[PDB]
């Protein structure tokens, strides 16, 4: 009957673009909870207010959860024409939104530091041709068509990786860039919050 | 298409080193990770080492780490596998591999085999018909070799078909293999078969023509 | 480390049979699963990657799907040339790690195995070694006996035996089973038999020969 966030809190988290994604539905829960256990350092809201979000009952909650560095917050927000919201993430415009910045605790022994940060600075699909190239921007909510071509983490900054698309699929090459940035002390994380509206389950409220 | 071959295996002490190589073509060299996979006695696959496609960075399981150093020379475009302090648990199939997500192309594979045993040349014996039929099956026997392994075709490769050659058995240390050819009965004996046998470990290169008994 | 195990070590299907393989993993793996096929020459091939994608140069009957930390491989329309030991790999964290393969054998009319004997090489004998050699070919279903019989009495120490893969070409395996034993010893007895046992069969198929 509790929302259960721990799968978040086991395991070694996932990069940017093919992050984790949870989505919770008939449950009660207590954000508070879950920023109990790491140092946040940003919390932003659109359309909701922090205070709000952790307040209301929703259709669906949805969390995504990733590694991601402090050094590139400016980068992953908004209006930033950063790779980062062009190829790797994305959050709703149309629905209210959060973006959660956090450290990982000492005490938090359960998570694992990952080698490195990663992140695909461009995606591209080629046409038969190999010459005509037709950029692959994310749609909020959605996953980078490359993440299918791209590796867990990207082996070496610079890296570029390349698939060959079947010729049921057109032909040509689906092609992206990949780009590391060097581990912190402590794993800091990137946390994305979405709810959604529907008439017959407002069954996700807070706790009490 | 592409091509990886690797060269360098073969028989080494325990605590002995060894280098592999791999010959890459057909694809930009730089511009993609490699790795080592090796694939033990029993078939079981595990992963080696792989490297940055800038050479930059590498990655080793811990149980090769610290022992094994993986390199590559993009102007040359070769991948090198250097081992040291080899132990019995070592002996596998090794891999050339291109990787990514996933391991794009692989190499055919070279054995190493790590053992205090001695190399020992295989004897190779003509297996013919007792003193009929239409048709009639010859056979090439090839025994006592270590390590393996060893490459055995017929008529320098010429006929490839009524041929079954079957998988190397070891016993005490040695192996013995042998393999089958079924032709029609006037193509022998008129006209000659012979089996070719090479092992490269004990530099042996043997053909035995086989003769009616 | 994280554990693939892949449920079924072996199966079989007849031509045109849809097989379908599973992976299963220790932890979630994020999608990142790929499927390698190895020939029974040792030749491997990456056939799908990140589950469902599809590797160039290898054909659609090949499909792959899942998430979590299950997925499975799917070949259809199957083709004798599809005989194959199949792996499945993850590549989330590392190190890699891989599974222990299902075997593919495809489902093929009995057929009786052709059997020959060879007895030893004078080479051989030269050598002081007499090594009797026997082939049982071509034979459907893989299951098969083989006894060998000296001067009439059964022999079971020293014999050597091999079995090859399921042929890509007829679907039928084949064998060699050889009894080792010195000249001196090869020389006390006068008549050596082959006999193979199989389903195709009520009384067994014997190759026998005689010192002379
Ligand atoms: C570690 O967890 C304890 C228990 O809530 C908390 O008081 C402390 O602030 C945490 N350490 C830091 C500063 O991350
Ligand atoms: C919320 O979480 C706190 C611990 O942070 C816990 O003590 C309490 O029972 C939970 N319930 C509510 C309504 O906050």
């Amino acid at each position: 009957v509790e929302c259960d966030f721990s799968p978040l809190l086991s395991g070694t988290p996932p990069q940017v673009y093919n992050f984790k994604r949870l989505v919770f539905t008939n449950c009660n829960y207590n954000l508070t909870k879950l920023l109990s256990l790491f140092s946040v350092n940003d919390f932003t809201c659109s359309q909701i207010s922090p205070a709000a979000i952790a307040s209301n009952c929703y259709s669906s909650l949805i969390l995504d959860y990733f590694s991601y560095p402090l050094s590139m917050k400016s980068d992953l927000s908004v209006s930033s024409a950063g790779p980062i919201s062009q190829f790797n993430y994305k959050q709703s415009f149309s629905n209210p939104t959060c973006l959660i910045l956090a450290t990982v605790p000492h005490n938090l022994t359960t998570i694992t530091k990952p080698l490195k940060y990663s992140y695909i600075n461009k995606c591209s699909r080629f046409l038969s041709d190999d010459r005509t190239e037709v950029p692959q921007l994310v749609n909020a909510n959605q996953y980078s068509p490359c993440v299918s071509i791209v590796p867990s983490t990207v082996w070496e900054d610079g890296d570029y990786y390349r698939k060959q698309l079947s010729p049921l699929e057109g032909g040509g090459w689906l092609v992206a860039s990949g780009s590391t940035v060097a581990m912190t002390e402590q794993l800091q994380m990137g946390f994305g919050i979405t709810v959604q509206y529907g008439t017959d389950t407002n069954s996700v409220c807070p706790k009490l | 298409e592409v091509k990886l071959v690797e060269s360098g295996g073969g028989l080494v002490k325990p605590g002995g080193s060894l280098k592999l190589s791999c010959a890459a073509s057909g694809f930009t060299f730089s511009s993609y990770a490699m790795s080592w996979v090796r694939q033990t006695p029993e078939k079981r696959l595990e992963w080696v080492a792989t490297i940055s496609s800038g050479g930059t960075y590498t990655y080793y399981p811990d149980s090769v780490k610290g022992r094994f150093t993986i390199s590559r020379d993009n102007a040359e475009n070769t991948l090198y596998l250097q081992m040291s302090s080899l132990r019995s648990e070592d002996t596998a199939m090794y891999y050339c591999v291109r990787d990514g997500n996933s391991m794009d192309y692989w190499g055919q594979g070279t054995s190493v085999t790590v053992s205090s045993a001695k190399t020992t040349a295989p004897s190779v014996y003509p297996l013919a018909p007792v003193c009929t039929g239409s048709s009639v099956t010859l056979g090439c026997l090839v025994k006592g070799y270590f390590p393996e392994p060893v490459t055995l075709t017929w008529n320098s490769g010429s006929l490839s078909s009524g041929v079954h050659t079957f998988p190397a058995v070891l016993q005490s240390d040695l192996y013995t293999l042998s393999s089958s050819v079924t032709v029609t009965s006037s193509t022998w004996p008129s006209q000659s078969i012979t089996c070719n046998v090479a092992h490269p470990a004990s530099s042996t290169k043997v053909d035995k023509k086989i003769e009616p008994r | 480390d994280i554990q693939m195990t892949q449920t079924t070590s072996s199966l079989s299907a007849s031509l045109g049979d849809r097989v379908t393989i599973i992976c299963r993993a220790s932890q979630d793996i994020n999608n990142y699963l790929n499927w390698y096929q190895q020939k029974p020459d040792g030749t491997v091939k990456l056939l799908i990657y990140y589950t469902s994608r599809l590797h160039s140069g290898v054909p659609s009957r090949f499909s792959g799907s899942g998430s979590g930390s299950d997925y499975s491989l799917t070949i259809s329309n199957l083709e004798q040339e599809d005989i194959a030991t199949y792996f499945c790999q993850q590549a989330n964290t590392l190190p890699p790690t891989f599974g222990a393969g299902t075997k593919l054998e495809l489902r093929r009319a009995d057929a009786a195995p052709t059997v020959s004997i060879f007895p030893p090489s004078s080479e051989q004998l030269t050598s002081g070694g007499a090594s009797v050699v026997c082939f049982l070919n071509n034979f459907y279903p893989k299951d098969i006996n083989v006894k060998w019989k000296i001067d009439g009495s059964e022999r079971q120490n020293g014999v050597l035996n091999s079995w090859t893969d399921q042929d890509s070409k007829d679907s039928t395996y084949s064998m060699s089973s050889t009894l080792t034993l010195t000249k001196d010893e090869y020389e006390r007895h006068n008549s050596y038999t082959c006999e193979a046992t199989h389903k195709t069969s009520t009384s067994p198929i014997v190759k026998s020969f005689n010192r002379n």
